[PDB]
RNA sequence: GCUCGCCGGAAGACCAAGGGUUCCUGUCCAACGUUAAUCGGGGCAGGGUGAGUCGACCCCUAAGGCGAGGCCGAAAGGCGUAGUCGAUGGGAAACAGGUUAAUAUUCCUGUACUUGGUGUUACUGCGAAGGGGGGACGGAGAAGGCUAUGUUGGCCGGGCGACGGUUGUCCCGGUUUAAGCGUGUAGGCUGGUUUUCCAGGCAAAUCCGGAAAAUCAAGGCUGAGGCGUGAUGACGAGGCACUACGGUGCUGAAGCAACAAAUGCCCUGCUUCCAGGAAAAGCCUCUAAGCAUCAGGUAACAUCAAAUCGUACCCCAAACCGACACAGGUGGUCAGGUAGAGAAUACCAAGGCGCUUGAGAGAACUCGGGUGAAGGAACUAGGCAAAAUGGUGCCGUAACUUCGGGAGAAGGCACGCUGAUAUGUAGGUGAGGUCCCUCGCGGAUGGAGCUGAAAUCAGUCGAAGAUACCAGCUGGCUGCAACUGUUUAUUAAAAACACAGCACUGUGCAAACACGAAAGUGGACGUAUACGGUGUGACGCCUGCCCGGUGCCGGAAGGUUAAUU
RNA sequence: AGGACCGAACCGACUAAUGUUGAAAAAUUAGCGGAUGACUUGUGGCUGGGGGUGAAAGGCCAAUCAAACCGGGAGAUAGCU
């Protein structure tokens, strides 16, 4: 059993794009920004408890930060984790 | 023509990496020298 | 069976091969095998300490029993096999208790032959006995230096040692080199001569044959520069100096034995 | 958009390394791009990488690294045991179709597979840091059986032709289907089983090894492919309707046969040769302490779990290594047609490109090519360069020779197309039907169909039939090195180095020798038929005289002589 | 069978021309040698500077070799310019 504060901290934000909206419509899959250390099980439990839905599978990937330039210096955005969490076609989050 | 630098990450790390330097007192003295000079990048590791 | 090759190609013209039909044609006996990787003549410092070694065919080591201390149990010769690790052939022998061992194959040995070791063993080729119980004048091979240590003398193909004298706790041996040496009478030896006496009649015929055996080319000292050999230098072919090793020691006639510990056991030098 | 041109064993496609956002979309053309630029691998912003089966991670080890104690060393440290790391090697599992602007064996559809925690029940001797089997291994060569794949015919849909002809022995297109599961085939290997005993496997073993009786004689393991299912599914030419001109939705015929055939598979096989060809674990099996109606094992069924990291893009290059958007370098895999021996070569397919300055002119001269009167090496240091020879089959071929060669010596003849032999031959492959059986992927028969050289004769066109690309110049005398090899990366490839062979010499094993203040290590798990050093350099005929000098070896009478005293 | 023969890949580098402020700090084009072996190639590993390695050219040891590179003694010394 994963404790309460872990579940409250793993989920960070929902992803928004054409691919995200298409996933939601076609395959009932919401796309999330999750904690860099969050595992598939923690993500699944957190979606089951904070959003009050049912999950059958979660797919994760790590996005690499882009190298950018501001005023001639060099900078790199942080890496972050993206989750494709599917629902079992009966919740409509 | 074939030139002198033929990169290989494993060989680079084994030759000049942090753990290779730390394994010998001469390598530790290399690290101490580079810290004293104030290098932003001690070894090839990062 | 010494067979020369027909001169169909220049590298085959002078090839003379030793082919033994009796030798086994399959794979060796696996439980008696062990890997022996190659060194290139390099030591644990990584430096070349013996020149002219490198390459050659991969080889497995066959555990050969040089001690022959299974006493009182008769054994039968199963087959004779080629051994890449030595000039001589070896024989697979099966003991009455189902134990299998490799031994040096002596001359005249064949499949089915009976061998035995011990004080009570008979005076037949292949039998191991203490030299105390071997008559003076007998030709033997696989001779021990110390009792119970294992055969160390007369092991190469066609080699043997004769028992010249027996006085007290020591026997006198005439080695292949001609040296007369004293060894304790309790050291064991095997009756007969080492087989494969035609091994020295083979002719390699080509350089690649020497490379197959893991030998690298030898460069003459006079062909190089003075910075890396005493013999080096000269405008054209010049020598003008007494021959020496690459390290400056005279290499034609100077003696190098210096072992006062074992001097007492040497009756006469080889001469 | 329509023509034209180029590559097509690559200039196409895909992995690994290396790089890191170069990928897609919108927008901008200051700088960057050897010109312009509306374009870009350039600026700016947003988007994009979805795994129980792919890889890493993980289990196991190689070379090698490190190394508790230990041995050694002024210090720093060197080496090494037990151990522990280290792939370029061994070890479980997923395929086909659909989908995005950009991901897919990862998402969706359909159909599978593997290991582990459990739990219930049926039966039950389980258990290791030990024993045993297995994993487990070379080169070359040859045949058969196959497949990928190709071609032709049949079938299905369409067509009836810009200029003579084209309802046909005519044109175009398609004719596709996986993993898994069932079958255990061509073929490979191995006799099977049960009792009795045992100096072996560091102890035990019911296991492995050995010995002996009995008896049956076919048992076991392996194994491409095919066949059936998977699949009444999917896909599928084309039409039908939109079109924002990108593409979208519906529907969808036939979906077979014969022949040819790999360098791929059966094959880690078979045959043969000497230079004699990893390890360990996973796996199977046996017992020990121990536990002994518990625990644990085998099985059926059900549920649960398979985490983490990588996945974009380039990848024989504009994105990697070369300071460059650089005629250079970069490991592995895929491998269509015609002709061809071919992965050569020419033209093409799929696919990808026209190389990031153009427009004129038509001087010398330079570069890269084409042709050349008569002569034909007169050139020149030198036939440098160029010109020439060039294939297959058959005939024929000298001195010399180590009897293998020399030799493709030299030289010569034939070669296209059409017909016939023979409505397509010698052959290859092979259905139907017929008989049989220890019945199935079977033995004998049988030949439909398909495919199919080479030769001969006859005729015929051209100046020329190996017509293009492709593709030896030949002979005579002689120096040197026997030969295949090696070498001054970047002015020297040779007569130089190496070589097999020869000789001298050292070396008795704790070997000589070499690396080491040492411990040790190589030599070598080798033992004088072996190992090191030196010189000579296949083979044939041979290798003469000198020990005065220098060196080396042996000797110890006499002289000289150190520390010491 | 073969350090066998012809000949692509692949490894090399005998000749000529071009190039020589190059397309290239060693290449291109036409020819050329080996091409089952003493072969070639990928990955990883070991040998260190009076040392290594060398089928031996004083060759090679990161475009550097009759003694690598980096730092230090160091402002070496220079009857010379
Ligand atoms: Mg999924
Ligand atoms: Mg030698
Ligand atoms: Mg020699
Ligand atoms: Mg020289
Ligand atoms: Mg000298
Ligand atoms: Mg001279
Ligand atoms: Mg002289
Ligand atoms: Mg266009
Ligand atoms: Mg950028
Ligand atoms: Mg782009
Ligand atoms: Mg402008
Ligand atoms: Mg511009
Ligand atoms: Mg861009
Ligand atoms: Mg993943
Ligand atoms: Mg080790
Ligand atoms: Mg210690
Ligand atoms: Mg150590
Ligand atoms: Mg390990
Ligand atoms: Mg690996
Ligand atoms: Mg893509
Ligand atoms: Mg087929
Ligand atoms: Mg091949
Ligand atoms: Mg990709
Ligand atoms: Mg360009
Ligand atoms: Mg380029
Ligand atoms: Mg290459
Ligand atoms: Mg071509
Ligand atoms: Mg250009
Ligand atoms: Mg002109
Ligand atoms: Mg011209
Ligand atoms: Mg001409
Ligand atoms: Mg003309
Ligand atoms: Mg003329
Ligand atoms: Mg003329
Ligand atoms: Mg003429
Ligand atoms: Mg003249
Ligand atoms: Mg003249
Ligand atoms: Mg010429
Ligand atoms: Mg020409
Ligand atoms: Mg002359
Ligand atoms: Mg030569
Ligand atoms: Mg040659
Ligand atoms: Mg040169
Ligand atoms: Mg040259
Ligand atoms: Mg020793
Ligand atoms: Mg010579
Ligand atoms: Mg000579
Ligand atoms: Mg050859
Ligand atoms: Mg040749
Ligand atoms: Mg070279
Ligand atoms: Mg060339
Ligand atoms: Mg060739
Ligand atoms: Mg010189
Ligand atoms: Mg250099
Ligand atoms: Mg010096
Ligand atoms: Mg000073
Ligand atoms: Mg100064």
């Amino acid at each position: 059993m994963i404790r309460e504060e872990r579940l409250l901290k793993v989920l960070r934000a929902p992803h928004v794009s054409e691919k995200a909206s298409t996933a939601m419509e076609k395959s009932n899959t919401i796309v999330l920004k999750v904690a860099k250390d969050a595992t598939k099980a923690e993500i699944k439990a957190a979606v089951q408890k904070l959003f009050e839905v049912e999950v059958e599978v979660v797919n994760t990937l790590v996005v690499k930060g882009k190298v950018k330039r501001h005023g001639q210096r060099i900078g790199r955005r942080s890496d972050w984790k993206k989750a494709y969490v599917t629902l079992k076609e009966g919740q409509n989050l | 023509m074939k030139r002198t630098f033929q990169p290989s990450v494993l060989k680079r790390n084994r030759s000049h990496g942090f753990r290779a330097r730390m394994a010998t007192k001469n390598g530790r003295q290399v690290l101490a020298r580079r810290r004293a000079k104030g290098r932003a990048r001690l070894t090839v590791s990062k | 069976a010494v067979v020369k090759c027909k001169p169909t190609s220049p590298g085959r013209r002078h090839v003379v091969k030793v082919v033994n039909p009796e030798l086994h044609k399959g794979k060796p006996f696996a439980p008696l095998l062990e890997k022996n990787s190659k060194s290139g003549g390099r030591n644990n410092n990584g430096r070349i300490t013996t020149r002219h070694i490198g390459g050659g065919h991969k080889q497995a080591y066959r555990i050969v029993d040089f001690k022959r201390n299974k006493d009182g149990i008769p054994a039968v010769v199963e087959r004779l096999e080629y051994d890449p690790n030595r000039s001589a052939n070896i024989a697979l022998v099966l003991y009455k208790d189902g134990e299998r061992r490799y031994i040096l194959a002596p001359k005249g040995l064949k499949a089915g032959d009976q061998i035995q070791s011990g004080v009570d063993a008979a005076i037949k080729p292949g039998n191991t006995l203490p030299m105390r119980n071997i008559p003076v004048g007998s030709t033997v091979h696989n001779v021990e230096m110390k009792p119970g240590k294992g055969g160390q003398l007369a092991r190469s193909a066609g080699t043997y040692v004769q028992i010249v004298a027996r006085d007290g706790a020591y026997v006198t041996l005439r080695l292949r080199s001609g040296e007369m040496r004293k060894v304790e009478a309790d050291c064991r030896a095997t009756l007969g001569e080492v087989g494969n006496a035609e091994h020295m009649l083979r002719v390699l015929g080509k350089a690649g044959a020497a490379r197959w055996r893991g030998v690298r080319p030898t460069v003459r000292g006079t062909a190089m520069n003075p910075v890396d050999h005493p013999h080096g230098g000269g405008e054209g072919r010049n020598f003008g100096k007494h021959p020496v090793t690459p390290w400056g020691v005279q290499t034609k006639g100077k003696k190098t034995r210096s072992n006062k510990r074992t001097d007492k056991f040497i009756v006469r030098r080889r001469s």
